[PDB]
């Protein structure tokens, strides 16, 4: 029914600075306490800071003390968050949220929330992967078979493609979605399950292609 | 101050889902509940322990007794599948629970298969070490992954994906532990522990093969 709209998010290097703003519509901005909340990708909600309409009561989470500053301009219907000395740990979607509760009764809640603005703190640049063999084992996927694979480590940006034996080996192949690491680089793994009797006779090669860095690796995966 | 929620609750369609949130003296505090669906902002579904915002369906209700706040969804529907967060104030600090993924079961539960790979000798020669824990074919799509150095927790170096949907509608995830060569060689073993629906699978690898 009423709306908050955040802006200012983007890509910033570690140690850099960024200023977020939030504009209100549908309610009188100057009548309410306002809050910032953030959420790292795949993680939970973490309150950042609060400010009363008068700006006379201001609170911060310990994780941002000394680095972030909350402020508001009631005449411009805007909330701000100045973010200094940014770290990779600060990568998150940042939400504006109104507290329409009763401060005197310590009866608070957040309604509405903005759509959020994404802050990415990263100095990653184009990087080709290191490719490492994952030597076969029959301890977890067996019954006459062995699992082997390739680790495609620390590349940027997406995507990478993986095939096995130039694409002639397809059954039993499981390529896992990449993880985005706190370093800002991606890693992924691809595994294939093969007959354990073939481990001595059949060569297995993972074909890794990373077009953004113009890198290709053909990694032989030999038994130990 | 913390609020503790179960990481995941699962319910058959039409059954009652109950999500709990425990906190010290939580009976003295007003509890709030938020629903968050993938790619969207949170929305308040309960505030002031029991009050339901207008537009929230009547099958949602809240309570706060015995120092646990409970979100109850009767006749749970597929559209109720989401993450739910409880929230309370502690001396001007705003505290959220860790979140509960509610799955409305569209198929029977499936236990994960777990494969753990040690660092390759090649990577160790490159003065690096990565352990790879691959988790597949589980449903609902919620797991807890914990790494162990010998029998002790790991304090840093873990990177775990959110579960993603496979072709067969089960879920997969992966976890990576980055170590120094000295850390790898100076422990008897490392372990990947995967917990799913209250059951745990633990795989262990050692430098001495």
């Amino acid at each position: 029914e009423v709306q908050l709209q955040e802006s200012g998010g983007g890509l910033v290097k570690p140690g850099g600075s960024l200023r977020l703003s939030c504009a209100a519509s549908g309610f009188t901005f100057s009548s309410y306490s306002m809050n910032w909340v953030r959420q790292a990708p795949g993680k939970g909600l973490e309150w950042v800071s609060s400010i009363t309409s008068s700006s006379s009561y201001i609170y911060y989470a310990d994780s941002v003390k000394g680095r972030f500053t909350i402020s508001r301009d009631n005449a411009k219907n805007s909330l701000y968050l100045q973010m200094n000395s940014l770290r990779a740990e600060d990568t998150a979607v940042y939400y504006c949220a109104r507290d329409p509760g009763i401060a005197a009764a310590d009866n608070h809640w957040f309604d509405p929330w903005g759509q959020g603005t994404l802050v990415t703190v990263s100095s990653a640049s184009t990087k080709g992967p290191s490719v490492f063999p994952l030597a076969p084992s029959s301890s977890s996927k067996s019954g006459g078979t062995a699992a082997l694979g390739c680790l495609v480590k620390d590349y940027f940006p997406e995507p990478v493609t993986v095939s096995w034996n130039s694409g002639a080996l397809t059954s039993g192949v499981h390529t896992f979605p990449a993880v985005l690491q706190s370093s800002g680089l991606y890693s992924l793994s691809s595994v294939v399950t093969v007959p354990s009797s073939s481990l001595g006779t059949q060569t297995y090669i993972c074909n890794v292609n990373h077009k953004p860095s113009n890198t290709k690796v053909d990694k032989r995966v030999e038994p130990k | 101050y913390e609020l503790t929620q179960p990481p995941s609750v699962s319910v058959s369609p039409g059954q009652t889902a109950s999500i709990t949130c425990s906190g010290d003296k939580l009976g003295d505090k007003y509890a709030c509940w938020y629903q968050q669906k993938p790619g969207q902002s949170p929305v308040v579904v309960i505030y002031q322990d029991t009050k339901r915002p207008s537009g929230i369906p009547e099958r949602f209700s809240g309570s706060n007794s015995g120092n646990t706040a409970t979100l109850t969804i009767s006749g749970t529907q597929a559209m109720d599948e989401a993450d739910y967060y409880c929230q309370a104030w502690d001396s001007s600090t705003v505290v959220f629970g860790g979140g509960t993924k509610l799955t409305v079961l569209g198929q029977p539960k499936a236990a994960p298969s777990v494969t753990l790979f040690p660092p390759s000798s090649e990577e160790l020669q490159a003065n690096k070490a990565t352990l790879v824990c691959l988790i597949s074919d589980f449903y609902p799509g919620a797991v807890t992954v914990a790494w162990k150095a010998d029998s002790s927790p790991v304090k840093a170096g873990v990177e775990t994906t959110t579960p993603s949907k496979q072709s067969n509608n089960k879920y997969a995830a992966s976890s990576y532990l980055s170590l120094t060569p000295e850390q790898w060689k100076s422990h008897r073993s490392y372990s990947c522990q995967v917990t799913h629906e209250g059951s745990t699978v633990e795989k262990t690898v050692a430098p001495t093969e």
